[PDB]
């Protein structure tokens, strides 16, 4: 029950890795899908790929 | 950029700019590669053959 204003959220940063599938990065502001999930953690730099 | 009409061919690689700042050729923040591509091998389904 909110709107994820994403244009703030990629936001200034320096290596956005965007690589993403299913929809183009920047057609999710008129989408009005279901409930998103929120979860983060670090991993070294090599493995990243 | 947009949709295309009918039967129209366009082969121009330009940069893609979306979010401004054009990167010129650096194809990094803010902008991406127009073409893209996919790998082939025979361990493919029906979805992707």
């Amino acid at each position: 029950n909110c709107v994820a204003d994403y244009s703030v959220l990629y936001n200034l940063a320096p290596f956005f890795t965007f690589k993403c599938y299913g929809v183009s990065p920047t057609k999710l502001n008129d989408l009005c899908f279901t409930n998103v999930y929120a979860d983060s953690f670090v991993i070294r730099g090599d493995e990243v790929r | 950029k947009s949709n295309l009409k009918p039967f129209e061919r366009d082969i121009s690689t330009e940069i893609y700019q979306a979010g401004n700042k054009p990167c010129n050729g650096v194809a990094g923040f803010n902008c991406y590669f127009p073409l893209r591509s996919y790998s082939f091998r025979p361990t493919y389904g029906v979805g992707h053959q």
